[PDB]
């Protein structure tokens, strides 16, 4: 069982959401975040930036080990523009999941 | 009784009027739309229409041909390297005078007499656009957009004025720089988080098969556009136009349009019709 | 050369001067008669009102609905009664008038504007004391009202925010008793209160004819003394008299122009505002 | 000198006045409170009091009995399926006319003459409430609340007006729907992020033992309320009321009250006293 | 099943609450109301009540007795020319410290703990009150009100704070002056265009015959008040009080009240009752 | 050593905090978050409206805890945050290698 | 001609004026700056200058010497327990009267006649400062700042008034407490998210070697300051001042200045000059190892 | 490969960023957060006020780093973010399985 964090361009939210729901992904959180991921500059609201923090979105999903690769592919394809600032995806282990209203659990990896 | 039904052509426009209520539209005005009197008058009428109907038009412009004419009057010979104008100190002075002084005020003036309220800026006014030197070196004072600060123009937009922006902007030390108007338009759009960037162009849009006119691609997304460049289907001076659209879309502009400024009322045709006056490029598809 | 088909565009571009002329202006439309009965006309009225708002003007809809009332009175065993133009309205009748105008007809209008993409909000005079009623001068006709006061505070901010007020002509007494007010006169008073640019009455007539026995001796423009002369000469007669009186009374309070137009024709509103077509008579307080 | 005092009582109200300063209170006005003249007059006086004293009352109402009377006058038969009114096209027309036209303006009118400033809406006004068909089928145009948009009423609340809301709302296509007034009241409360939802009811509140009327439960939370349902202690027409409270509390309304509208000044008794006129249900 | 039915009383207060909604009330707090603990606590409770209920109380005060106590502690003898305190440089220093530092903060402090939000000024803060020397010569730094600038307090009033104003104000050059608190209260009232000026007093009001306890004149106007002075019916220390009311009314304050601060809750009694705790003087 | 993330209804913050503090839990962060957990056939209610797939305002609560404390902390959160209505949220448990207090430098790499 | 290159100086001030445009500056006014007439007049002129030029000065003050004089006039004997005043019920009354009544209004008054618009508060006004008893027991009603609520003075600042705040504040039950004015100044600074806290002091700043001027340290950070305390280089009554600066910096105040209030125009000298009238302490943590 | 979350005082962002960039750290995200961490019956000062158990505005800084870089990055953050006053914050280290650059597809 894995957590997938994707830092993405804010306008891409809806497209990425649609791709994920269609891939059968059920639960999801977004938060507002500022970031920089610098190779050589990034454009933002018209301006050039090197090392300053720029408004992005952090999208978080928890997924079965087997689903990881296709979910990544799906995110990459939906969020890419090819311009610097497209963002990053991180994969980390999750031990356990609990639904608050039912108490229902889950353990994979 | 009664003769015109302008009325039901009015009533049919409703869904389009509804669709872009309050939305910001950045139009890059140039080429034939700017040369021919017929088209020029229509562009001014369309811009005024958009504002009047509740949208927020922003005009961005350059004026290569008008610059050439003045350079000629002062004994300077026009020079270009790969699309961009080679502009030395002397040339830059003229570029500034023409674009900021003559062309800008012609646009502002005409909107004013058409009944809009236009205000003309260049990048250096309120540091709307801060310039830096373009990556291409050996071409003098050709600029790239280093930053945009829209603080100066949004209250004006909120109040219903029509900003008219020439593509010249100062260095951080005060030196004027000549920036390509498409790329200025794209960056203003990005800054204003605009609904549309529209480039008035001397082409039908993007043709799928350059040898066949009917092949006009109505809608493209980013990877698709990239794929056309890589296949040489988009070539020559269409490349920087597409790049400028992509660069703008990536920053959150909802849609970019490369449309045919050679046709009267190209703007209204694009916004309020399903006529094929150009190609729309979106950041989300297909 | 060489493509494209509709030029909705040239027509669109030609509308500019009219759009410019009434930018941000307030327009109070009294919606009734055929425009309200026939489906095609009704749909067009809702589309025109939405158009006006969307294009930066401030439409206000005011309405009654005599025919609709009659239908319900019939369903409850009450028999419709009128005394020179005004409905004779007893306690029982007033209850039905209220239910029909405020409950059914008002929400039909609000509902339709909403689905056409406008944002409508329905009031009657008693909501926020928009209109305070007093008994009409005519005795023996029950709870027929006159407009005692108008308070536009309730709807003004709504107008500033782009909503379309839809106002039914029923208003409470200062003690809470509902009164039936003629919708034309409510429309005129709301117009006066809002300092409106135009009062427009959707009417079952072509406007004011100089000679009735000559279909289009249609008078396009009149002023107050001229209108008075027409009444005194009997050229304006019958149920046109109160309409003219209502226009005069509104103009004297500073409404820029009053229009008595032909609601029987599709898109009467747009035809008046954006065309020079003869769908009615304009009455002005000036020249 | 000095007759009534009248001032000590007034001075003792301070902590309660302080506690709900500026807070929003959504009251569902119905049943006996709406039928009997004495109670009705006191409800209007209490609502005006709340506004005047700096709180933000919102009145939500239906009016089953008054609908029945009109249906009778038009030759239509009242019909119900498990709590909800079976409402065909013809019935819906009358429901609309009664609730929006007659009952709503009776409330607005009375508040106005008591010295408040009331403004009457139904769901369709400004799309305050967008309706969708209720899950229960074969009962005609009974609605559920699909969405609430409070933009139309909050500037009015800011300005000190008392919104009076009838429970009728249009479809996305314009068709009127009849929605249960408790559930509308709950959703408006949730939209407004209200401090309290108060249901004026024909019961003492929730009793621990139905045969023992002194067994009123003053305070409950969600799981507790659920247990009472599951044990049949909450039954019949009390179930939907509790459900409506729970649904509202889960969306962030601070407290829900099921109180006795049969008693004069029930509202003031609840807000400003520790008298047992009902059960408070909270989200903790 | 009710008990402390404080609710009928609360409902009955509605017309009064309605009558002064949002209105400004300037209260001169002094005398017995300020000396006795019970009265003092009730004054603070009433001021907090008024704010909480939507009115705009302003408290103005002096504190003669308190000053006297401190003058005694520092070896200075208290001295008075007819009514007004004879205040030399030394005395003025103590007057300032007592009124501004001790008494003012006692009031602000108590309102704060009763749940209001009080802010304490003297005339010199923000040039609220500019002082000039009093017409009476040879009495040291006794002031009259030269100008009032309400700009400093009215935003605070708009935001619901309770200004507590001591009667000390600076000269244009910075010299403190001792001003009579009644006259400061009247001038603040005039500046704020206040609905009421209320003087808390050690008298029942104005008696029509000093020796008839129930001769209390409930309502007077200006010429009437003048007439009472000229006939000696208003005498002694009541003269300046009436003058101060007249002066204030002529500037546009709607009503001035001279009331009995010796009775608990005098303020609420006046605003919300028809009890005879004093005389109202009007400009009508 | 484990991280516990709980997505919860905003109004529940205080009740959950109180439950945790009483369970001896010491450090804690909240952030504002939007989320959807979409059980199909079923909509979520939020400020009066029905939603299927759109992001709704929630709170993300984060605590780091000893392996042994995990089960009772979960129980505590579940009990405090549950309403029984759709939208109650989720808890995630993940490994933490190390903890460092910034002002003291005291590192927790628990055994 | 002049005499008028008064301009050259004025024009040179530009970069400094630009640097702190609109910024908030909390000044703790006390010691010699408050005692001597020439220094006092200059402080009031400098505060008025700051406001007039677009910054937002806030004055915070106590007044130990003034209090002592009044205690004497009433037969009470001044008493101190290592820095803090031992203040019983009786003493507390006098403290309040002096600081809130006399000293505060002297400041407000003078600013007013210099052409600023001053408004005088103490902590209890609008609950600007809520007091709690100081940790040090057996010293009576000495307070610590329990909370600060800047809502009362923020709008006043926005409107260009100069708040003048005395260091006395009430308990949550109404009891007045005597708080050290440095620590009040530091907490107001934190609340206002101020650009500078400035302490007007009777010292040159912090000297590197105390038995030798001027080893004046112009700039320090937090770990460095801590180091100086631990080495005894910062000692006596300088410790609480540094602690107060650190405490304030950690809450986000950009810079704290311990400067020499004994010199005329100390404030302008600090803000608009590179003259060494004090030590600036900043919130960084770079000290090497 | 490890994720490092550091809860820090907001004003410290720039100093910590500068320390990290100079240590060769390339990618970084900040979010706004509220927290409480304190003991032991001891108070945090925030905007002038004392707090015990209430949530106070902090910043959450996140970086992903090579196993070998962990210790020096921690040292670097501690030194840059420390004031010595209660409220200085915490650092958490957790495993990361995989990293993907969105525009290139490059795994790490
Ligand atoms: C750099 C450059 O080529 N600038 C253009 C500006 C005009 C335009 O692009 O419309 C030029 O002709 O100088
Ligand atoms: C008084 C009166 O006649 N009212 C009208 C209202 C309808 C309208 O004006 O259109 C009625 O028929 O009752
Ligand atoms: C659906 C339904 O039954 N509505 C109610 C009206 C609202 C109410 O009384 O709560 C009715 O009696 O028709
Ligand atoms: C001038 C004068 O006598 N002032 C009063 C103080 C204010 C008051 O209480 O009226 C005094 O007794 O000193
Ligand atoms: C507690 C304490 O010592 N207060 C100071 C007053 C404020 C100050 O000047 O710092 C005193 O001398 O009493
Ligand atoms: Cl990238
Ligand atoms: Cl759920
Ligand atoms: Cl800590
Ligand atoms: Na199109
Ligand atoms: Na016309
Ligand atoms: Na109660
Ligand atoms: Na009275
Ligand atoms: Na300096």
């Amino acid at each position: 069982m894995k957590k997938i964090e994707a830092i993405i361009r804010p306008f891409k939210l809806d497209e990425v959401k649609i791709a994920l729901v269609n891939a059968g992904i059920v639960g999801m959180t977004v938060s507002e975040v500022r970031g920089f991921g610098r190779q050589k500059t990034e454009r933002y609201r018209g301006s050039e930036y090197t090392v300053e923090f720029l408004q992005k979105l952090k999208l978080e999903i928890v997924v079965e080990d087997a689903q990881v690769d296709t979910v990544i592919d799906k995110i990459v394809a939906a969020a890419r523009t090819g311009e610097i600032g497209d963002g990053k995806i991180f994969v980390s282990p999750v031990d356990q999941t609990i639904r608050i209203r039912t108490g229902e659990k889950n353990a994979d990896a | 009784a009664g003769a015109a039904d302008r009325v039901r052509i009015l009533s049919e426009a409703l869904p389009y009027l509804q669709q872009f209520a309050g939305r910001t539209v950045v139009v890059k005005y140039g080429g034939a739309a700017m040369k021919q009197e017929e088209l020029k008058e229509a562009v001014m009428r369309d811009i005024v229409f958009l504002a009047c109907v509740g949208m927020r038009p922003v005009v961005v412009h350059g004026g290569g041909p008008e610059i050439n004419a003045w350079l000629g009057r002062v004994g300077i010979e026009p020079q270009f390297h790969n699309g961009l104008r080679v502009t030395d100190a002397d040339t830059m002075e003229v570029v500034e005078m023409v674009l900021v002084g003559r062309v800008n005020k012609d646009i502002v003036s005409r909107i004013n007499t058409t009944g809009g309220r236009a205000v003309g800026f260049c990048g250096t006014d309120g540091r709307l656009v801060l310039a830096r030197p373009h990556d291409q070196e050996g071409i003098g004072f050709v600029g790239e957009v280093n930053s945009v600060n829209s603080e100066v123009i949004e209250p004006l937009l909120e109040r219903g004025y029509i900003p008219v922006i020439s593509s010249v902007a100062a260095d951080e030390n005060g030196q004027s720089f000549n920036i390509n108007a498409d790329t200025v338009a794209g960056e203003i759009a990005a800054a204003l988080n605009a609904e549309k960037l529209i480039l008035l162009t001397d082409t039908r849009g993007i043709l799928e098969d350059p040898k066949r006119p009917e092949s006009l691609i109505p809608r493209l997304n980013i990877p698709q556009s990239r794929e056309l460049i890589a296949q040489g289907i988009v070539g020559g001076g269409m490349i920087p136009k597409v790049d400028c659209c992509i660069r703008s879309l990536a920053q959150g502009v909802r849609a970019a349009h490369i449309i045919d400024g050679r046709i009267p009322h190209a703007l209204l045709l694009e916004i309020f019709t399903d006529a094929g006056i150009g190609t729309m490029i979106v950041g989300s598809g297909y």
